[PDB]
RNA sequence: UUGUUUUCACUUUCUCCCCGCACUAAUGUGGGGAAAACUGGCUUUAUUUCUUCAAUUAUUUUUUUUGCUGAGGA
RNA sequence: UUGGAUAAGGUGCCUAAAUAUUCGCUCAUGAGAUCCCAUAAAAGGUGUUGGUUCAUAUGAACUAGCCCUGAAAAUGGAUGGCGCUAAAGCGGA
């Protein structure tokens, strides 16, 4: 009744064209409207074009209806129930640490560094300029030693 | 607009199938066929170790859903044409003037003469992967065979349509070359 | 305001029930005239 | 808009949308150079667009066709005429805007070695539902009387080979520079390294 | 709250009554649920139906109540069956349509958009009779039926809708509609 | 290197305008990196310099500036209206202005 | 009854509604001009002071713009005199525009003319 | 000739069992049953800076950055 | 006259303002596209999209949206032009 050893490799290597579905618990990023740039979880689906997204009390997005075209689905998804509420969604988000593993992917790090780079003050902008200047000095030194 | 609709096709025994971005290559003991379905929004899944191909359509309206079965039938036609070559048996019927068929360039390029005693040569060139030969059992027969059903059937149609009658009662002047039957080898 | 909330719930419940009973009466009349 | 010149790879764009964007840029004063005009797309079937061009061809001053609408068959000239129709070309400012535009088939010598830009609000991939018909401007031009399609195609394959060689050299140089940088990151003072690491450098 | 997203349909409960005359000491009072942009339009519709159904006009009537009905659970999606009467260019037809969303007013807004889109029926040609929540086992339209599977999931084939700020004119490489 | 800029580049589009009617009291200006009304509201009240060259000297210099100021936004896509001391000539349509950082 | 029947014949070309106290006060305080002079020689003047209100309406004890506001808001004993003393308000165009002056406020499509009921307050605020 | 009262039918499972037993869009699935109760709903207590305190309206009070204007001369 | 804010009408370019948002419909080998206004009918369609009423998910019969046929004229030609089909078309919001 089980699958022995064929499953553990064939299912994994299946490599479906479509991952990242619109199931409940899908972690998506809003990209249009007043909540653009914030993360949220699909909690359930009302129509093909409409969904309910709830950012748990972390991300700052309230539980609300949003058209699906305003979302960008991410890789991460939690196993929240069909009809779960905000409190259990927060509990599950914290337990799974899904937000942490998003702020580790290439997109999450890009967003984080972009945030702090645009938050940088004038002095630390100069500090970056100075540091890159020093790095360029060293890079030229070792490039010439390479020859 | 249905959310998801799928159809499954079974892969026969001696067939190798490679599908990449709905470009399909089917290889078998009668050669290799290729076919691109990039004109259709289709999610094609090929299961290699357990055979079968599933074509799935998300958010299909009836007009687009009509093409799922079309693609599946095309795939199964590639399978059968690669396992057992498609064969169109054609009969050349004639009333008073026998039709002289001559097959040249390695069972392509069939040329017929004496169509209604016209003493003018009408020749047709077979499509790629198609051979035309005379049947060994019944004399007024012609075999148009090959691995690709589109090419084979088009060659049969070309032979039929190259020999149409003009300026006569078509329902009395019945002579011509007609597809008698369709089968495989 | 718990008592006011209860009275409020009761009046809206009665309004919804009246609407639903109108629904049922019209459906019953339509089924009567179907035959 | 604020560059000296914008080179636009016209491959895969829709003709009217591309022309509208180019026209606005030229009027605002930006010089643009449109390359690969033979790969422009038009929505609607090839036969339908061929009928449109036949209707255009049937149009001439019957007293003297030399004065008539000059028809022009190169896809680059077709794009140029579309942009001019999206432009106030009979004024002095409109004429300047029109003459700030350069159109090419393929990618000639200066423009094959510069960055090519793309307009997202005019790609077919973003503006046409896949189940709808479109045509290729080079094919339409060839059916209408251009007969330089195949030559442009072979020039393009030669250019692509040269570009691939250039890209291989560039990728190797980028890897070498990355390795030099990552070695040098351990030779700078820890405060500078910390700042760069914090801000993503 | 996103005003780019909200529609301006609300449900109003309106109670009215003919002015008591010497003929009848107290006329029977009527109540109705009307979907309208505001309470003023709701009252106008209420008097329109008063006059059309009963022989009672605004000038001989008076308004006992008019209050907005708020949905109990505006974040719980439910299925609505709405009965409908509308006159086309050549006749009058009553139909029945199904939606699913969080509020009755939202379902009615969907109904208005769809009737305009499918039948070119202006809002002045539509009369809403009997919108009511239905059970999943009694849903009849297939486009709603397919929304009520045990686990419902699909890809996200929509094209990205970025902000104006990042909707930049010149791109450096061709974007992907595949994104995902 | 030298010649710090500390100003935002802009381009002189036409006048404040309707179809077939002009109001050359305001000039429509496009600013370099602004594409939204909210972002364009940022540079409101800033001084604008239309600096241009001249065929012959006028105070020993070949350069003169028409001074103006950003007054409000125009439309939804980060175009602003600027009021200058004197109406900038239509020959300057498409030329460069400096949205200065002061006041 | 008389003014309602007069308003009926002008309904397609106006929009009206019930003002509320804050909007009455705003109208009088920031757009309130008054007919000052001799009878039939009135000379529109912004209020700016209670002297002229006292001079014309004082015999009905209406010394003051707050008395004016009260009598207008609550249709009190001195309404005809206060309303006639007050010059017709000259309002600005609405800040966000109209919807369509062609169509009724009560039409299902966007429209403006007719009785707006309480919705006159937001329009007045945009027009003030 | 209105109310009132009653019956079942309504939920999640990353649970168990059976059949197809790998058949799915699926890292699962279709059909038929059992289970509690995580999920969801309700009640009691304490709390609202863990988190929520919304929206609309009435009634009030401020605030960021800023454009244009300066009649008169008691 | 200087500012402000609007009407009618518009916001892809010509052309100031949305290649806005949101939901449907439409593929036209002579699509369609702002009152007056710059023509189109009877009659048809197994194009597609919704509704209605009968038939043990099947077959019918109706209905009405958009599309198609019906639809031929003389200089070369006009939704104003370019063009537009994930609309820049049609009906809404």
């Amino acid at each position: 009744v089980e699958l022995t050893e064929e499953e553990k490799l064939y299912i994994s290597k299946k490599n479906l064209l479509f991952k990242r579905f619109v199931e409940p618990g899908r972690l998506c990023l809003i990209e249009y409207g007043p909540y653009a740039g914030k993360l949220c979880f699909i909690v359930d689906i009302v129509t093909i074009t409409r969904v309910i997204v709830d950012g748990a009390f972390i991300t700052g997005v309230p539980r609300m209806v949003i058209p699906l075209k305003r979302l960008k689905l991410l890789k991460e998804r939690i196993k929240i129930n069909k009809n779960c509420k905000s409190g259990f969604l927060r509990k599950t988000v914290n337990s799974t640490k899904v937000l942490e593993e998003f702020n580790n992917s290439k997109l999450g790090k890009k967003m984080i560094i972009k945030k702090k780079r645009d938050e940088a003050t004038d002095f630390e902008r100069f500090q970056v300029y100075f540091a890159k200047r020093e790095l360029k000095k060293k890079m030229t030194t070792i490039k010439n030693k390479k020859n | 607009k249905t959310i998801v609709s799928t159809q499954k096709v079974l892969i026969p025994e001696g067939v190798k199938v490679a599908i990449n971005a709905r470009k399909v290559t089917v290889s078998g003991k009668y050669g290799t066929l290729r076919r691109s379905f990039r004109h259709l929004p289709i999610d094609i899944r090929l299961n290699k170790l357990k055979k079968y191909i599933k074509v799935v359509m998300w958010f299909g309206v009836p007009d687009s859903l009509a093409c799922i079965r079309t693609v599946c039938t095309h795939l199964k036609n590639m399978f059968t044409g690669v396992t057992k070559k498609f064969l169109y048996k054609m009969r050349l019927v004639h009333a008073h003037f026998p039709i002289n068929s001559n097959i040249v360039d390695n069972n392509t390029r069939i040329e017929i003469r004496n169509y209604l005693g016209e003493k003018s040569v009408r020749f047709v060139k077979a499509l790629p992967g198609v051979v035309i030969e005379k049947s060994p059992n019944v004399k007024d027969e012609i075999y148009v065979s090959g691995a690709d059903i589109e090419n084979v059937s088009l060659t049969a149609a070309l032979i039929h349509q190259s020999v149409l009658c003009r300026n006569k009662d078509i329902r009395k002047f019945l002579d011509g070359i007609y597809v008698s039957e369709v089968t495989t080898v | 305001k718990q008592i006011q909330k209860k009275e409020l719930q009761k009046i809206n419940h009665d309004y919804y029930k009246g609407v639903a009973k109108a629904v049922k009466k019209k459906k019953k009349r339509e089924e009567k005239k179907a035959k | 808009m604020y560059k000296k010149e914008y080179v636009i790879d016209c491959k895969g764009h829709l003709l009217g949308r591309l022309a509208s964007l180019i026209a606005k840029e030229l009027l605002n004063g930006q010089r643009i150079v449109a390359v690969r005009c033979e790969d422009i797309n038009i929505s609607g079937s090839l036969y339908r667009n061929k009928l449109k061009y036949q209707e255009f061809l049937r149009l001439r001053t019957n007293t003297n066709p030399k004065k008539g609408p000059l028809h022009l068959r190169e896809p680059s000239k077709i794009l140029w005429r579309c942009v001019r129709g999206m432009l106030p070309h009979k004024t002095y400012k409109g004429q300047l805007a029109l003459k700030k535009l350069k159109v090419c088939v393929g990618m000639p010598y200066p423009y094959d070695k510069k960055k090519k830009y793309v307009l997202p609000s005019a790609l077919r991939a973003f503006r046409l539902k896949k189940h709808r018909r479109y045509c290729r401007l080079g094919t339409l031009s060839s059916r209408v009387g251009w007969n330089y399609d195949t030559l442009v195609k072979k020039n393009e394959v030669l250019r692509k080979q040269v570009s691939k060689a250039y890209y291989k050299k560039k990728v190797n140089n980028l890897n070498e520079k990355k390795e030099i940088k990552t070695e040098a990151l351990n030779l700078i003072n820890p405060e500078q390294r910390q700042v760069l690491e914090n801000f993503g450098y | 709250i996103d005003n780019s997203l909200n529609t301006n349909i609300h449900q109003y409960h309106i109670v009215g009554r003919a002015i008591p005359t010497a003929k009848d000491k107290n006329p029977n009072v009527y109540r109705m649920c009307i979907f309208a942009k505001n309470d003023t339009n709701a009252k106008s519709r209420f008097w329109y139906f008063m006059k059309k159904i009963n022989k009672l006009k605004k000038s001989n009537g008076e308004l006992l109540a008019c209050e907005q009905i708020k949905e109990r659970f505006p974040l719980r999606v439910k299925n609505y069956g709405v009965l409908l009467r509308y006159d086309s260019r050549t006749g009058t037809h009553n139909m029945y349509k199904e939606f699913r969303d969080t509020t009755k007013e939202g379902a009615i807004a969907q109904l208005y958009s769809e009737m305009a889109g499918r039948h070119r029926a202006r809002a002045s040609s539509i009369n809403i009779i009997r919108i009511s929540e239905i059970s999943s086992s009694l849903v009849r339209r297939p486009h709603i039926k397919q929304l009520l599977k045990r686990r419902l999931r699909f890809p996200a084939l929509h094209l990205p809708t970025l902000q104006k700020e990042y909707r930049k004119k010149f791109a450096s490489k061709r974007p992907s509609t595949y994104r995902m | 290197l030298q010649a710090v800029r500390l100003y935002e580049k802009g381009v002189i589009l036409g006048y404040k305008r309707s179809q077939r009617n002009q109001d050359p009291n305001f000039t429509l200006i496009s600013i370099k990196n602004v594409n939204t009304k909210k972002h364009a509201q940022f540079y409101v009240g800033k001084r604008v310099a239309y600096v241009y060259r001249t065929t012959k000297h006028h105070d020993g210099v070949k350069i003169k500036c028409i001074w103006g100021k950003v007054c409000r936004t125009h439309g939804n896509s980060g175009v602003i209206r600027a009021k200058f001391k004197t109406h900038i000539p239509p020959k300057a349509f498409g030329d460069r202005v400096r949205i200065l950082m002061y006041p | 009854k008389a003014t309602k029947e007069m308003l009926k014949i002008v309904e397609p070309y106006v929009t009206y509604g019930y003002p509320t106290l804050s909007t009455v006060r705003k109208l009088l305080y920031k757009r309130g001009y008054v007919r000052v002079g001799k009878v039939r020689r009135y000379a529109r003047k912004k209020i700016q002071d209670n002297a002229d209100i006292s001079k014309h309406l004082g015999k009905y004890n209406v010394h003051g713009i707050e008395d004016m506001v009260y009598q207008l808001y609550t249709c009190g004993p001195v309404f005809k005199k206060v309303n006639n003393f007050l010059w017709a308000f000259k309002l600005k165009p609405p800040r966000k525009g109209f919807k369509a002056k062609r169509h009724a406020f009560n039409e299902p499509r966007p429209g403006d003319w007719g009785n707006r009921e309480a919705h006159i307050n937001e329009l007045i605020n945009r027009m003030i």
